[PDB]
């Protein structure tokens, strides 16, 4: 209904995306599928987001790899002039 | 509408006028034994991608304006 863009930024762990593959292409457009498989035990990347920051601690299938980084980034951008 | 046909038929014509076009006709026979612009415009993949993005932006803006 409206013009303009919203700078929505997602900070998600790398171990929860439904396709760890199909994204390894460096500086090249990689098609992604929004179809959700309930039996895949993971979740798809939410569309309608402008940018993503995929942080990994080396594990796969568990959270906790992005809360501290997100809080540190919020602290650093809060002090920005 | 006919401006296009005029431009095309003078782009396809030889250089020398009909009083001295007989020279240009002999060279075609000699070259018988052997369009960057004016018709088309060839562009790279980056330019093609930018053109496609511009066209998608234009069509979505057109539909949004029509609905509003």
């Amino acid at each position: 209904k409206s013009r303009g863009k919203i700078c929505t930024i997602g900070i998600a762990p790398w171990g929860i995306v439904e396709n760890q593959e199909d994204l390894i292409g460096r500086d090249v457009v990689r098609p992604y599928q929004t179809m959700s498989n309930p039996m895949s035990k993971l979740t798809v990347l939410n569309s309608m987001h402008s940018h993503f920051i995929l942080a990994d601690n080396g594990t796969t299938g568990k959270y906790g790899a992005e809360v501290k980084l997100r809080r540190q980034l919020e602290k650093h951008i809060s002090l920005q002039k | 509408f006919q401006r296009y046909q005029l431009i095309m038929t003078f782009h396809e014509r030889p250089v020398l006028p009909p009083p001295l076009i007989i020279f240009s006709h002999m060279t075609m026979i000699f070259q018988h034994v052997c369009r960057d612009y004016g018709l088309k415009l060839f562009i790279t993949d980056d330019e093609l991608k930018k053109v496609h993005d511009f066209e998608e932006q234009c069509i979505e803006e057109y539909f949004r304006e029509k609905d509003d």
